[PDB]
């Protein structure tokens, strides 16, 4: 249990803050590798 | 009496342990940097070897000095001596 | 010489809540590690905490009854 | 009743000869030289102290960072008079009662006093811990105030006290060497055990630690 | 600890054999040494004198200082090391102080 | 001895089959070491480095931002990580400016679970500077 | 000169440090009670 | 032993506080000589703006 | 001989506040091993130790003013 | 007989830091097992084992003050 | 008569070094369990072996001052 | 007189000696849960157990010859 836990949070909604954290502090040089992975592709259709 | 007794410790330090810089004393630096620890060595038997750049025999008088010193005032107390001498 | 032994044994009675002051630390100091992985705490965490305080008090307390009953 | 042990009577003294020598004694130990480059003897004495004025800045990180210039001579002078005494006939200005008490006097209520000029309001509102129950505020400004005025005499007496205590026992385990003309095989047991206790007897420089560091705490927290 | 009582008992037989070549050194002064002979007496008098006391922990104070001066040959490479560490800082310094105002003209 | 340490990230993998004595972990929950024999647990990471000894002289210093840690009932372990860098593609001059304007944003949050976000990204911020 | 390379350092620090006042009541008392069991004998 | 009466001491020991606080102020740092290094290498950067206004 | 009662009899007394020595030695260790897990220490972490201190120092403190009131 | 039970009467109190004597075993080996787990220990992680240690060895010569006023 | 009380007030002394004979047994039982976990033992974890044991020693060993002065 | 006087000083002072063995317990007991954690065994983890019960051995047989040094 941490401030993650016990305020409504999940482990993936965990996982994706630390890990922007470390595609910020890379150099100019191994951000494209940062822009290679970006995962933000799929789309949300729900009926309702 | 004061520039008597100052003038003792000035020569004990320059001399055996340690002469340093701040030229108009540049060459007097390197004057201990052979040192005079070879002067000050035979007086052991040989075995404080390690005095080269961290020195005994510049240290090691002084708390020679200050344990003779002590043992004056201990000597009125624990007189233990007979009619005689020791071994 | 009845006063002679009256006053030791109502001190020597009274190291008997000593002990009752190490077994009182452990009880809120095994709920500060009990909580900190289990933040549940309004439930029987306290529940458990002052039952098992006002229980080391009543092995510390009862002699001290006994102590004052050596003196009258 | 193979190995009888033997004790000698003797009283144990700590007398008092003239002090202001002994005192000023080790100051002329440790030199400071006005150059650049310095002379192989005053260089691990000028590091030994870069260390441990990393540490008490550490913490604190304030303008009251003026204070820790004054705390590392305060280290190096009860650092060094409780080495020299490990000699053969030396004598500790530490090992008396007298100037602990005003070591410690002098240095705590300077940190009272340092807040109650600036604050004067939350300095002893530190008394006040949480978010107030009810059934305990008498019997918690009674305990915590019980336990502020014995810092003073709880900063000066674990270091006469200590100090002392391993000079009796350099002396008692060694004084049985010597009226141990019994047995010879239990000489040299005792004597070793006296080459031990030397080296535990270097924990008076450990004893410095946790009288500068008790000092911060004691400044951090009120300040 | 079967093997380690060997180990000081190999050690009795490596020192009784050291203190034998050191015996040896002896030997050599049997002719030359007119140095220890001019002051063995005074520690031979005074020791008639006074000196015996409650102080076999003199020794043991002088004989750890002993031990010290073993690590004494290596606390010259760490004086040593300060003073090179110290002299590589200016030196860098020189250098780079050098050549920003050169290339500025 | 007879041991198993496998890498990988996602997109590529450091070791395979290859083991090398000891394995520092930073776990959610503590920390641990791995000695040729460990008693099996299944732990997950926190932001933090990896500083894997190989054989070979020297070690290894990784560091993996979030992942897991399957140490199993024979001598094998399998680490799993999402963004295992080593140290020379950071930037430190970065890392320290990144520290104190998600603190400035902490006072700023009006919410309960947003402030709790805010209290993860300084948490992963304050590994990334001590590890440099 | 032993003042004005501390002098600066004095009239910071010994607003609060130099109290042995406190160290002076505290001994001075001290000194009362040795002369005192000693009259008594 | 049990001493007494304490009017010694006390007094030799704030003489003593003149010393150390004159030994060990002159004491150098080693961190002090990289901040010197920093502002000469600004000031001669802001000369060459300087002389870059002189050209722009 | 009445006041020899009077003064060997503090001093078993006070042996009870050695009780309040190891029994505060746990309460204070036990919020180290237990702060590390869990950072939340201006929560009632802390305050479950000055409860846990407080009441535990109240067993010290009592059993030294046994040693007043015999005396006396 | 007044100086023959002081004689004893320091006795009996001196065991009261015998409660600190093993009380400050306990603190500082419980910042050996929280340095290991997370090392922070520069924080508060260091200063909870001395302000462990002051608020325990207040009461090691808090004792021993007694068995002092006790013998003179 | 005193000459018991010389004896028994150095006898019951002794005893309150009781404590550190078990507080540095904490200390290095709990230190192979901070060891175990976390084999990086020549940092400070060992370091802070012997400041806990010096610092228990020094609370150690003067329970046995007052114990020689009773008798000398 | 004389033989009352010495016996009763040499069996209060053989307390302290099994005053440490509480000591050993967590010594020789701790290395339990650090031996189940990992299997580093002829590492110094069975010797640091050594470096812990040698020393505390030494504060119990400390008090030992002080006791025989009450004997005489």
């Amino acid at each position: 249990v941490a401030y993650w836990r016990q305020a409504g949070l999940s482990y993936i909604r965990y996982s994706q803050i630390c890990a922007k954290a470390v595609r910020d502090a890379l150099k100019a040089e191994f951000k494209a590798n940062a822009e290679k992975t970006s995962g933000s592709n799929v789309k949300i259709v729900k009926v309702k | 009496a004061s520039v008597v007794p100052l003038k003792d410790r000035r020569l004990l330090e320059v001399k055996l342990g340690e002469l340093p810089s701040w030229i108009l004393m540049r060459d007097f630096t390197p004057s201990g940097i052979a040192g005079a620890f070879q002067r000050g060595y035979y007086r052991y038997y040989n075995k404080y070897v390690n005095v080269k750049k961290g020195s005994v025999a510049g240290l090691s008088m002084v708390l020679a000095a200050y344990v003779v010193f002590n043992y004056c005032r201990s000597y009125k107390e624990l007189k233990h001596e007979r009619l005689r001498k020791y071994h | 010489i009845d006063t002679a032994a009256k006053f030791i044994g109502a001190g020597a009675a009274t190291v008997g809540v000593a002990g009752s002051g190490a077994g009182i630390g452990t009880v809120f100091g095994s709920m500060i590690i009990g909580y900190a992985r289990n933040p549940s705490l309004k439930q029987q965490l306290f529940s458990y905490a002052i039952l098992g305080f006002a229980l080391s008090e009543a092995m510390g307390l009862f002699c001290l009854m006994v102590a004052f009953l050596i003196l009258f | 009743n193979e190995n009888l042990f033997a004790s000698f009577i003797a009283p144990t003294m700590m007398g008092l000869p003239i002090v202001t020598l002994i005192i000023m004694f080790p100051s002329l130990l440790f030199p400071t030289p006005k150059r650049l480059i310095n002379n192989r003897t005053i260089s691990i004495q000028q590091w030994l102290i870069q260390l441990t004025s990393k540490q008490m800045m550490a913490i604190h990180n304030q303008k009251g960072q003026t204070w820790s210039l004054m705390l590392m001579s305060l280290i190096m002078f009860i650092g060094s008079t409780n080495i020299l005494g490990l000699l053969p006939h030396s004598f500790t200005p530490t090992t008396q009662l007298s100037m602990n008490l005003g070591m410690a006097i002098p240095l705590w209520s300077a940190t009272v006093f340092t807040g109650f000029r600036y604050k004067t309001k939350t300095s002893l509102a530190h008394f006040l811990p949480q978010g107030t129950p009810a059934l305990l505020i008498p019997m918690l400004v009674i305990i915590e105030t019980i336990s502020l005025f014995i810092q003073p005499v709880a900063l000066a007496v674990r270091l006469t006290a200590n100090i002392t205590a391993g000079h009796l026992l350099i002396h008692l385990i060694g004084g049985a060497t010597l009226a141990l003309l019994n047995i010879n095989t239990m000489t040299a047991f005792i004597t070793f055990t006296i080459l031990i206790l030397l080296t535990i007897l270097e924990f008076a420089v450990a004893l410095i630690q946790a009288y500068v560091f008790t000092l911060l705490v004691s400044l951090y927290l009120h300040d | 600890p079967p093997l380690p009582e060997h180990g000081g008992k190999v050690r009795l037989g490596l020192i009784p054999e050291e203190f034998f070549q050191f015996l040896y050194p002896k030997t050599g002064v049997t002719g030359p040494y007119v140095l220890g002979t001019g002051l063995i007496l005074y520690l031979l008098s005074k020791e008639i004198y006074v000196i015996t006391a409650e102080t076999f922990s003199a020794i043991s104070t002088i004989g750890v200082l002993v031990y010290i001066v073993k690590k004494y040959g290596a606390s010259i490479g760490a004086f040593a090391d300060k003073l090179n560490e110290q002299k590589i800082a200016q030196l860098e310094e020189v250098k780079q102080a050098s050549i920003k105002q050169i290339q500025d003209a | 001895g007879q041991m198993s340490f496998t890498f990988a990230s996602p997109t590529q993998v450091f070791f395979n089959g290859a083991n090398v004595r000891q394995v520092d972990v930073p776990t959610q929950t503590g920390a641990f070491g791995i000695l040729a024999s460990h008693v099996p647990t299944l732990q997950v990471l926190r932001p933090g480095l990896v500083v894997v000894h190989a054989e070979d002289g020297t070690t290894s210093k990784y560091f993996v931002s979030s992942g897991s840690v399957t140490v199993n009932a024979d001598s094998s372990v399998q680490l799993l990580a999402e963004e295992a860098v080593t140290l020379d593609m950071l930037d430190p001059g970065v890392a320290k400016a990144n520290l104190e304007k998600a603190q400035s944003e902490l006072l700023g949050a009006a919410d309960e679970a947003s402030r709790a976000e805010i209290q993860i990204r300084i948490e992963a911020n304050e590994a990334l500077v001590k590890a440099l | 000169f032993q003042f004005t390379g501390i002098k600066k350092y004095f009239n910071s620090y010994t607003l609060t440090g130099r109290m042995n006042c406190v160290l002076a009541t505290y001994g001075g008392i001290a000194l009362l009670v040795l002369y005192f069991k000693l009259r008594s004998k | 032993d049990t001493s007494t009466w304490f009017i010694t001491i006390t007094s030799m020991i704030m003489t003593l506080f003149i010393l150390f606080q004159l030994k060990i102020s002159n004491y150098s740092y080693p961190a002090s000589p990289e901040s010197i290094e920093l502002k000469t290498q600004k000031h001669s950067t802001p000369w060459e703006m300087k002389w870059t206004k002189i050209y722009l």
